[PDB]
RNA sequence: AUACUGCACAGC
DNA sequence: GCTGTGCAGT
């Protein structure tokens, strides 16, 4: 059993400062498609404490945050707002038209409480309401936070989704919705719990919370990618995909099937797939050649329609093991597209094997151990540039199969997976353990649960995340 | 390096019959022979590492419809719900040949001691604990990797009032002694298992 | 639903 | 083995 070790890649911004922190390569160096100072509008819906709460926030966040930093001052810098020293190189700022405000009453007839489904549904009509008097107004916000009050709160919380159907509304919509509990905007009251009842929900520091609402804000605001994933030594435009089975929530046990794609330098496309057949506990809803051939032709197709070329390489990877039809269907599509290098690979959130225990640290993140056919695949760990382990124990493998096996071995794999593990959008976390291809599974099951019929259900992670 | 390397034997008793796998329990729990625990669940056949001949009753099957082959030809085959089925008949045989000082859960799935010391021969420092309540138990896992089959060890604790009564609360507990790993409470429990399964039909091997 | 890591329970 | 729910610490 051969052993090495691996490096986390490098982050490219402005092809100046190469710098693994996507926090300290954003506070020093250039970041991607800079400019000299952009605008971005802010819209705001909640009760009137909500919106002053939020503009107090937003107004106070430029003066600067601290920036202590007693596990690893590295993990973060000092938050020194978006004026002169800013992060983004842009200046946030509030409409006074667009923020709105909902009165009591509405609120007290959600708060009647008839049951769990038609507060629900009037809450989210009525949000929907709200959004399009903003949309069709003149104030056109770029990003709507929605900062629901905490008896609307309460109300969700009692019991379907709230956020499904509202993200499944606002996909219909031109900006995306950055919904935000009012714990989060400095106040004192903090939120009661589901289950443990008289309990306080926790939270981060207030420096490192303020970094990763702002980067979301960044990106749900900003159409524009804040770090790109510079390739390895010899690769092209790859078509990295996961296949995730959702069930719905009216009681259907049809595990319908998703296509979500991670091209080019982590630019994601969530593509719905076809119907949902032949599952005793779920394998093959690409069963045989009718659904797994124009499910690959219509990825084949976006990719077509955006990059106007094809894929070079494709490495659908998932975690659920194949069959015999499933990979006919992909290596006859692979092979009508005249695709040159395929991989097939099921990642296993499993095998309890654990080893590599040895040294006075614990194990460093990026370590791999290739069992004779499959690979042990460390992702989450530990580094002397961060000191320590400030995490929880001991982390979590992956064991990778290359089931209907292909051209490549699994060094090339575990490499590229470990360079993709980083490129994650909704935190600026260092230590993350899933490619955002399987991570973003449960993520677009949550809303595309809430679609029902057919309508134009369109192609954009933005919405999910 | 948590793993083992298990070594097969080199004959198989096979036999087909058309029985059903719970009246065959019974009858061999009502019997008045020498009780097995390895005889495999009827999943169409009968597969063990065992002469049927000097068994209890073997009624099971038929004298005359029962075949020795090489285990060498089954462990190698793909098709993976004979895998299955192997990995089947390998946890009822590990069930069976560590039983006297053992027992098997129903829902975890681990094999626990049934306060002794258990100090074994290291040429390291003495690190035995209490193993008969705080015990030590252990989930045995069966993969083929390459050509070669192996049991995936993992420790863990059942939480028992007096050895006989089951727990009720310590679940908690369970999880917070858990949460102790220092790179040395696992490698020694590990070393500890070894030590106790190299002490029969399966030969176990040194852990990489 | 600012997050990530980790842990527990249920279903097939 | 893989889909659903719920917390605790940084
Ligand atoms: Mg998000």
């Amino acid at each position: 059993f051969e052993t090495r070790i691996f490096d986390e890649p490098e982050l490219e911004f402005g092809d100046h400062h190469h710098h693994q922190d996507p926090r300290l390569g954003l506070s020093e160096a250039g970041p991607l498609q800079t400019f000299l100072g952009d605008v971005i509008k802010i819209g705001v819906v909640g009760n009137s404490k909500t919106i002053e709460d939020t503009r107090k926030f937003i107004e106070t966040v430029s003066s600067g945050v601290e920036g202590k930093g007693e596990k690893h001052p590295n993990m973060h810098p000092p938050f020194p707002g978006l004026g002169n020293q800013s992060p983004y190189r842009c200046r946030f700022e509030i409409e006074d038209g667009a923020t709105a405000a909902l009165t009591k009453s509405k609120l007290d007839k959600i708060g009647k409480e008839p049951d769990h489904y038609r507060a629900v549904e009037m809450a989210v009509d009525e949000i929907i309401g709200e959004l399009q008097a903003m949309d069709d107004g003149g104030s056109r916000p770029d990003v709507a936070i929605i900062a629901l009050p905490v008896k609307l709160l309460e109300r969700v919380w009692n019991a379907p989704n709230f956020r499904g159907m509202l993200k499944a509304k606002a996909m219909g919509l031109s900006f995306p919705i950055q919904i935000v509990w009012e714990d989060v905007i400095d106040d004192k009251v903090t939120i009661p719990q589901k289950v443990k009842e008289s309990s306080s929900r926790k939270i981060q520091d207030i420096a490192g919370r303020t970094w990763n609402l702002m980067t979301s804000l960044y990106y749900k605001g900003s159409g524009r990618i804040p770090w790109r994933r510079m390739p390895l030594e010899g690769e092209f435009s790859a078509c990295y995909v996961g296949i995730s089975f959702y069930r719905e929530a009216d009681g259907q046990q049809l595990f319908t099937s998703a296509a979500q794609m991670f091209d080019e330098r982590g630019r994601g496309f969530v593509l719905k797939g076809r119907r949902a057949r032949t599952e005793s506990r779920g394998r093959h809803p690409y069963m045989a050649r009718e659904d797994a051939k124009k499910i690959i032709e219509d990825v084949l197709a976006a990719y077509k329609l955006h990059h106007k070329t094809l894929p070079a390489r494709v490495f659908i990877l998932k975690t659920s093991r194949f069959k015999d039809e499933e990979a006919d269907g992909i290596i006859a599509a692979l092979d009508e597209a005249g695709t040159e290098l395929r991989d097939l690979v099921w990642v296993q959130e499993s095998y309890t094997a654990r080893i590599l225990r040895d040294g006075n640290y614990p194990v460093l993140r990026g370590t791999f151990v290739d069992l004779h056919g499959k690979g042990l695949l460390y992702t989450s760990g530990s580094m002397p540039y961060y000191g320590t382990y400030p995490g929880k124990y001991d982390p979590n493998p992956l064991l990778l199969c290359p089931h209907h096996t292909s051209e490549s071995t699994v060094a090339q794999l575990a490499e590229e997976i470990f360079s993709l593990t980083k490129v994650n959008w909704n935190s600026t976390q260092m230590n993350q353990r899933l490619p955002i291809p399987i991570r973003a599974a449960r993520k677009v099951g949550e809303v595309l649960k809430y679609v029902g019929e057919g309508e134009v259900i369109s192609a954009d992670y933005r919405k999910y995340i | 390096i948590n793993m083992l390397p298990l070594t097969l034997p080199n004959e198989m008793y096979i036999a087909s019959t058309t029985y059903e796998p719970r009246k065959a329990i019974a009858v061999i729990l009502n019997g008045d022979g020498p009780k097995r625990f390895d005889w495999v669940i009827n999943g169409g056949t009968f597969w063990s590492f065992h002469d049927p001949r000097t068994s209890a009753c073997s009624e099971i099957v038929d004298i005359d419809q029962v075949e020795a082959i090489n285990t060498k030809e089954l462990a190698l085959h793909d098709d993976i719900d004979e895998q299955n089925r192997f990995s089947h008949l390998l946890r009822q045989t590990l069930r069976y040949q560590t039983d006297s000082d053992l027992g098997w859960d129903k829902d975890h799935k681990a094999l626990y001691f049934r306060s002794r010391n258990f100090a074994y021969t290291s040429s390291k420092k003495k690190t035995d604990a209490n193993v008969v309540v705080r015990h030590h138990a252990f989930s045995p896992r069966f993969e083929l990797m390459a050509d070669q089959w192996y049991l995936i060890i993992t420790p863990t604790y059942y939480y028992t009032t007096n050895g006989y009564a089951p727990h009720q609360f310590a679940a908690p507990l369970l999880a917070g002694k858990k949460r102790l790993d220092k790179s040395a409470a696992l490698r020694g429990q590990v070393i500890m298992w070894h030590r106790f399964l190299t002490q029969a039909y399966l030969m176990f091997g040194e852990p990489p």
